[PDB]
RNA sequence: AUGGUGAACUAUGCCUGAAUAGGGUGAAGCCAGAGGAAACUCUGGUGGAGGCUCGUAGCGGUUCUGACGUGCAAAUCGAUC
RNA sequence: UUCAAAUGAGAACUUUGAAGACUGAAGUGGGGAAAGGUUCCACGUCAACAGCAGUUGGACGUGGGUUAGUCGAUCCUAAGA
RNA sequence: AUAUGGAUUCUUCACGGUAACGUAACUGAAUGUGGAGACGUCGGCGCGAGCCCUGGGAGGAGUUAUCUUUUCUUCUUAACAGCUUAUCACCCCGGAAUUGGUUUAUCCGGAGAUGGGGUCUUAUGGCUGGAAGAGGCCAGCACCUUUGCUGGCUCCGGUGCGCUUGUGACGGCCCGUGAAAAUCCACAGGAAGGAAUAGUUUUCAUGCCAGGUCGUACUGAUAACCGCAGCAGGUCUCCAAGGUGAACAGCCUCUAGUUGAUAGAAUAAUGUAGAUAAGGGAAGUCGGCAAAAUAGAUCCGUAACUUCGGGAUAAGGAUUGGCUCUAAGGGUCGGGUACGAUCAACUUAGAACUGGUACGGACAAGGGGAAUCUGACUGUCUAAUUAAAACAUAGCAUUGCGAUGGUCAGAAAGUGAUGUUGACGCAAU
């Protein structure tokens, strides 16, 4: 029983604020409430716990990350650049 | 505050230096489902706790009661 | 029917003024105040309520024999046993690998 | 009130002590002149501002 | 498991004052005590008698002593006798009619 | 004009407390089913979202331009909200 | 709201008994915080006061009453001073 | 303050258990470290307590023309102590696809599930001690008195989407993630100190002394406070019975408390507050102001337009008492390694009968529709003539600033706000 055509979680907000504003929010809520894969123990048990703080159900590891997502695209490309640059200074 | 059952361990208490008073209480009570009998509680007032030794048996009772220190100030009933 | 009143002067429902109803040998209801609950001490290591250890309010721990405040093994009343298992292993291995990195870089200094 | 400080009880005290009518034997002294107690106060007529 | 229950009433004190007739009284009992329904179903399940100056009631069916005080009050109220005679318990389950 | 006294009312911040019948709606998440060549669509339940809604206490103060208008009252009372 | 008795110089109004009603446990019930400060209680008692009354009162007179190792304060720290 | 008993020691500073851990004890300085104190909010689920309902018996009361094995009521157990008790957590055995276990709510397992067996917290409950000697209810004698004296009984149950409160394991929410300190404990550490002719031990037991100072009355409000007052105003909070009903609503009642508010006689006009009115139906009026209409619930039906969430109880309908039947929805036991037996619940739907066609019978309880103007919304204000279209808001855009700074405070300053701050920031429109 598909419950709404399209507002998804954004249903709570009813008719208020206007479509576009709600669209934008649905995107980022779907991001934050979602359950993620833990890099450390392999199980998908990382849920968010306040802006920026991602911690793991079992094994209890907490990783700092994006405000509503585990890994922000920015930091990702940073990670690689720090890889790259570190490479140079041992070889 | 405390209840007691080792009938020797009790006897020792009744002579435990600070024990001036004691009291013997008798109660009608029932048995299993039918008849009644005669419960009897032996209460030694310590300085910090009041010890009470239930003797269920009326026979054990009488003989116990005589053994009570002949210096001890026991209140009967 | 029967109702009831606070017993301290404080009229308000604050944490320290929990109440609890009760029937007396008089055959009547009366309030009784209930101290805020103990919480179980926690393994300061993994964080779990740690087992074998009795649970009081903090000052009331001075009114109790030490066998309510420990379990036998090392880091007894303090960490969570499984936590100590880790400690033991990690300590051993690391102290060993310590030696292996010694004689390996000790070899290098002579082999170069 | 209900749970007062001593400073207030004390004051309260001294207050009820003054709360009496003229001793009638004063009315008898030579050229006594005081006819009644003019400084008589009463809880529901005049409050004593602590 | 079945159990019999006797029930005594010392009707003496107000019988020995004329105003009480035990006669038509156990009569009141014998045909108004109801049994799993109605009157006179006492199918040797309950019995009433009169040791001269006593009434004896022995049940095997549902019969409480409260019911006994209840019946007699009706009798007593029926025959004007309330004002002068209480139904009272003395010893447990042994009842008596009191005069004054 | 000079020097003083007020945040017991009230405005705003902070600190530490306390309070709020019963209803209507049924958002994410989850289970089970159905159709379809496929892509995918669909059904029934479960759940309990919301500066959501009906409405008391609460807070408010719309209208009668009602009462009163030498008042119960130097702002109150009713009903309506 | 009512009938009667008591008491009193005097009783629509005090006391007791009777009746009829109300508040309806979100109280016209049982306690407390702030504020009051003796209003509590008893005895006596009506000049004034309770916008009729009064024998009654939160009035007038005269006395009595507030008992803590554990309930609060006291100790700690908050905004802040 | 301190001794006595116990424990400990010739292997000096306890044993036992594979283990989670056990215990009546079982040395421990500096120093370090950990815990507790200590923490949001809502939701359902689970459990406790008290309340509510109820069967049996034992009493006392009320009604008895008539009827009712009846109507009312009593039947209670403190802190504190002993044994015992737990969802969670954890340990041992074991090695899992045919994946299993599993909550109302989909979470868990090779980082070891399911299973079988243990360990722990003691909220909480149980049984005993306290403690029946108390308290509750009766009966039977005594006498101006103090007031006694004497006996009895005070027992066994049942039910739950109940009510209120407490609590647990969970889940939802955040650009919001929801004090502090005193204080108490524990651990790591091992400085020291300590026995065989006799040591060590007061976190085991028992024993001895002491705990000062101030507040404690009462009111807490239609008369004890603030409003000049015994003012229809104002003024923080806990406890909370039965019916009807969704209900802490309204209406009636038990307990408790009131019966206070000048009084008598009449019932003109005009009033204030409550109601009704034939026929018409907004013609009244600035204006339907006022008032009437509507209303609960079950079922059926529901338009434009839309940001797809709504609009919507749209609109528009029918139905509803009493009584008597019927069907469906549960719990618990024993079954070698298909059924039976009983216990206890109002929910829902259907079917008859029945009446002056009445039935949400009082109470309770939305008028609807089509548009124009205007503010998006919820929220805000002129206490005491303006609640609005005014303010705010999210959203949009502009400005200033890299700290030797922006903006702002001060008479000054070894001064201050932002700032526990750093452009995803602060300040200013
Ligand atoms: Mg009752
Ligand atoms: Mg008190
Ligand atoms: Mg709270
Ligand atoms: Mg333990
Ligand atoms: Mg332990
Ligand atoms: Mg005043
Ligand atoms: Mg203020
Ligand atoms: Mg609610
Ligand atoms: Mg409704
Ligand atoms: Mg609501
Ligand atoms: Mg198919
Ligand atoms: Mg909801
Ligand atoms: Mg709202
Ligand atoms: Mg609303
Ligand atoms: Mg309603
Ligand atoms: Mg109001
Ligand atoms: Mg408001
Ligand atoms: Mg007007
Ligand atoms: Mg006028
Ligand atoms: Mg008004
Ligand atoms: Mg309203
Ligand atoms: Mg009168
Ligand atoms: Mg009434
Ligand atoms: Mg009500
Ligand atoms: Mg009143
Ligand atoms: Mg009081
Ligand atoms: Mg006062
Ligand atoms: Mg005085
Ligand atoms: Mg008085
Ligand atoms: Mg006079
Ligand atoms: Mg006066
Ligand atoms: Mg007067
Ligand atoms: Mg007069
Ligand atoms: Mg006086
Ligand atoms: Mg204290
Ligand atoms: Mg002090
Ligand atoms: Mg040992
Ligand atoms: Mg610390
Ligand atoms: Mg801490
Ligand atoms: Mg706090
Ligand atoms: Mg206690
Ligand atoms: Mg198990
Ligand atoms: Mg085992
Ligand atoms: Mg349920
Ligand atoms: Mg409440
Ligand atoms: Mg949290
Ligand atoms: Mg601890
Ligand atoms: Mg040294
Ligand atoms: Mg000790
Ligand atoms: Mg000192
Ligand atoms: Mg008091
Ligand atoms: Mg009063
Ligand atoms: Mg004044
Ligand atoms: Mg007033
Ligand atoms: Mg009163
Ligand atoms: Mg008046
Ligand atoms: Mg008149
Ligand atoms: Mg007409
Ligand atoms: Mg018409
Ligand atoms: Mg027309
Ligand atoms: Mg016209
Ligand atoms: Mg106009
Ligand atoms: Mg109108
Ligand atoms: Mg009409
Ligand atoms: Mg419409
Ligand atoms: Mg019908
Ligand atoms: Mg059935
Ligand atoms: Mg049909
Ligand atoms: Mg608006
Ligand atoms: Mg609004
Ligand atoms: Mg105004
Ligand atoms: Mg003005
Ligand atoms: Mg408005
Ligand atoms: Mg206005
Ligand atoms: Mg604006
Ligand atoms: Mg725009
Ligand atoms: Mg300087
Ligand atoms: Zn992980």
């Amino acid at each position: 029983a598909k419950r709404t055509k399209k507002v998804g979680i954004t249903g709570k907000y009813g008719v208020r604020y206007g479509s576009s504003l709600r669209r934008q929010v649905k995107k980022l809520e779907i991001q934050q409430h979602a359950r993620y894969d833990c890099s450390f123990c392999g199980k998908k048990t990382v849920k968010r716990g306040a802006a920026g703080i991602w911690t793991c159900s079992c094994c209890k590891k907490t990783v700092a990350g994006g405000a509503y997502t585990v890994s922000t695209a920015a930091a990702a490309t940073v990670r690689s650049t720090i890889r790259r640059l570190r490479e140079m200074v041992e070889a | 505050a405390r209840e007691i059952t080792d009938i020797k361990q009790f006897l020792e208490l009744t002579r435990r230096a600070d024990v001036k008073t004691a009291t013997v209480k008798i109660n009608k009570k029932l048995n299993k489902a039918g008849k009644p009998f005669r419960q009897t509680k032996f209460k030694v007032r310590g300085s910090s706790s009041l010890y009470t030794l239930v003797i269920n048996d009326a026979g054990k009772a009488k003989k116990l009661i005589q053994s009570l220190p002949p210096t001890l100030k026991v209140n009967r009933l | 029917a029967q109702r009831v009143t606070f017993r301290r002067r404080n009229p308000y429902n604050t944490r320290s003024n929990k109440i609890k109803v009760v029937k007396t040998p008089g055959g009547i209801l009366r309030a009784q105040h209930v101290k805020k609950l103990a919480t179980r001490p926690k393994c300061g290591d993994c964080g779990s309520a740690l087992q074998g250890i009795s649970t009081l309010r903090p000052r009331q721990y001075a009114t109790v024999s030490k066998t309510h405040k420990t379990v036998s093994r090392a880091y007894g009343g303090s960490r969570c046993a499984n936590c100590v298992k880790e400690r033991i292993i990690r300590a051993f291995l690391i102290e060993e690998q310590k030696i292996v990195k010694k004689v390996v870089k000790e070899q290098t200094e002579a082999a170069k | 009130a209900a749970q007062k400080s001593f400073r207030i009880k004390q004051k309260m005290a001294k207050a009820k002590k003054q709360n009496r009518p003229l001793p009638q034997w004063i009315r008898l002294r030579t050229n006594n002149t005081i006819r009644y107690n003019a400084k008589r106060r009463n809880w529901r007529r005049t409050k004593m501002n602590i | 498991q079945k159990i019999a229950k006797t029930f005594t009433v010392d009707v003496s004190s107000p019988t020995e004052n004329g105003v009480f007739d035990p006669a038509s009284y156990a009569k009141y009992l014998i045909d108004h005590i109801k049994v799993e329904g109605a009157v006179g179903n006492l199918g040797n399940a309950v019995t009433v008698t009169e040791d001269g100056t006593v009434v004896t009631v022995v049940s095997t069916a549902k019969f409480s002593g409260k019911y006994l005080k209840y019946l007699t009050k009706k009798y007593l109220k029926k025959n004007q006798l309330r004002d002068w005679i209480r139904f009272v318990s003395t010893k447990t389950n042994e009842y008596r009619l009191a005069f004054y």
